[PDB]
Order: C-alpha cells, then sequence, then structure tokens
C-alpha cells in the first residue's frame, strides 16, 4: 500500500488543526481556523 | 431530523440572504416507496 | 488525588465528592483536555456536585484549552438547574471559547428556550457574535425555531 499522512508532530495538538491550508477557487490558501470551530465532548470509542 | 436537513444552505445570494433546502423544498418522513398500502377489514394497516 | 476527584464529579458519586475534598483534593484539578470536576458535574448534569463543588470554592469561570466553562457546557445540554447554580455563583454569562461562541449561543442553537431566559434575565448580551459573525437571532432564524426568535426579538 501507499498511505499518505500528516508528521505525527503536526497531528498531536488540538492548535495543530489551524496549521492546516486548504486552496480555495481563487487560488488563496486558508487556514482550517477561518471556516472551522471546535469544542472537547464526550462519546463512546466501542458502540456495541 | 427534518429541522437539520431543511436548514442545508443550497447558495447564498450577492446580497447576502441565503437559500436553504427547505426554501425550494418540503422537508418531511415518508416511505422509501408510497407503492404498497395494506387494511385490516377497512382500517389502516401494515404487516409482514 | 485530585484525579479521584475528577472521576469522581464525572461519575456523579455525591458521597465521595464530599470525602475527597475532605482531604484537601485540588478542585480546580483539570485533566488532559483542561476540564475541571465543575466541567465533568455541569455537562454530564449532576445538580447536588455543582453546589458542593461551588460551596468548597471552584473556580466558576475555569476554562478548557479551546475556553469552554462549565456554564458553556451546562446551557448545551439542557441543564436549567446547573445554569442558575453557577450564574448565581458568579459565572461570567458572556464568556467565549477561542470560537467566540457563549452559553447563549449554544443554549439557543439546541432550542434550551427556559435557559436563554435565564442567560438573557443576568444580562447575556444578545448581540454577541462568534467568530463568523452569528447572534443566537442569527441562529434561531437560521434554526427556523420562531418560538426562540420571538424572545431574541
Amino acid at each position: 500500500k501507499v498511505y499518505v499522512m500528516s508528521e505525527a508532530k503536526y497531528r498531536m495538538l488540538p492548535d495543530d488543526i489551524g496549521d492546516w491550508y486548504v486552496r480555495a477557487a481563487d487560488g488563496q490558501m486558508v487556514p482550517f481556523s477561518a471556516f472551522s470551530s471546535s469544542r472537547w465532548e464526550y462519546g463512546s470509542p466501542r458502540l456495541e | 431530523s427534518t429541522e437539520e436537513f431543511g436548514k442545508i444552505l443550497l447558495k447564498v445570494n450577492q446580497d447576502g440572504s441565503r437559500v436553504l433546502l427547505r426554501d425550494v423544498a418540503k422537508i418531511e418522513l415518508g416511505g422509501e416507496n408510497y407503492d404498497i398500502i395494506a387494511e385490516f377489514n377497512g382500517q389502516p394497516a401494515s404487516g409482514l | 488525588l485530585g484525579k479521584k476527584l475528577l472521576e469522581a464529579a464525572r461519575a456523579g458519586r455525591d458521597d465521595e465528592v464530599r470525602i475527597l475534598m475532605a482531604n484537601g483534593a485540588d478542585v480546580n484539578a483539570a485533566d488532559v483536555v483542561g476540564w475541571t470536576p465543575l466541567h465533568l458535574a455541569a455537562y454530564w448534569g449532576h445538580l447536588e456536585i455543582v453546589e458542593v463543588l461551588l460551596k468548597n470554592g471552584a473556580d466558576v469561570n475555569a476554562y478548557d484549552t479551546l475556553g469552554s466553562t462549565p456554564l458553556h457546557l451546562a446551557a448545551h445540554f439542557g441543564h436549567l438547574e446547573i445554569v442558575e447554580v453557577l450564574l448565581k455563583n458568579g459565572a461570567d454569562v458572556n464568556a467565549k471559547d477561542d470560537n467566540g461562541i457563549t452559553p447563549l449561543h449554544l443554549a439557543a442553537n439546541r432550542g434550551h428556550l427556559e435557559i436563554v431566559e435565564v442567560l438573557l434575565k443576568y444580562g447575556a448580551d444578545v448581540n454577541a457574535q462568534d467568530k463568523f459573525g452569528k447572534t443566537a437571532f442569527d441562529i434561531s432564524i437560521n434554526n427556523g425555531n420562531e418560538d426562540l426568535a420571538e424572545i431574541l426579538q
């Protein structure tokens, strides 16, 4: 297989989300912080 | 819920006004098909 | 020791929370994500423990690593009794997380009509905007909750 993924150090902290940029149609690079909001919640890690 | 499907954003107009899915469609829970209808002694019914 | 309080405050073990704070366990003890016992109590809806924590001097405006307060959680999860107790103990009603979201924004978004009125009663800025420039009214209009939109004019 061939796997693409972030290097460990860029996917460890919640603050690393804003370091990731997406290119818009107009060509400008947009950070995740620009078009996203985040919050801590609780959920199941194993649904039976 | 129908509430969440209704507020799906189709587009935003040039004057900044939003076009939601509920502005071009009716959102209700309904059968995958309306092809099979059953009655038990003339009374509305389903079955297996 | 402060770890047991975090776990006990979450579990809703009313008895153990008092026993642990009798041994002076950190009542502002934060977990990995920055949640105090008052966060876990506010989230899971433990009214008795929320009061017991605040009466033992728990930081009412304690914020997690994203800037969310116990009031944010209480308001968002339709906990009317806990919102009142928090606000009675001087909880910042206009508190903003790293996104600029307020307890009103959250309560309004989930349509907790009773909580919205309690928040407005304590001077919740109705014109308060998030990072996307949305008021609690903008939310009610988009949600189509006309009962809530009436309260925010």
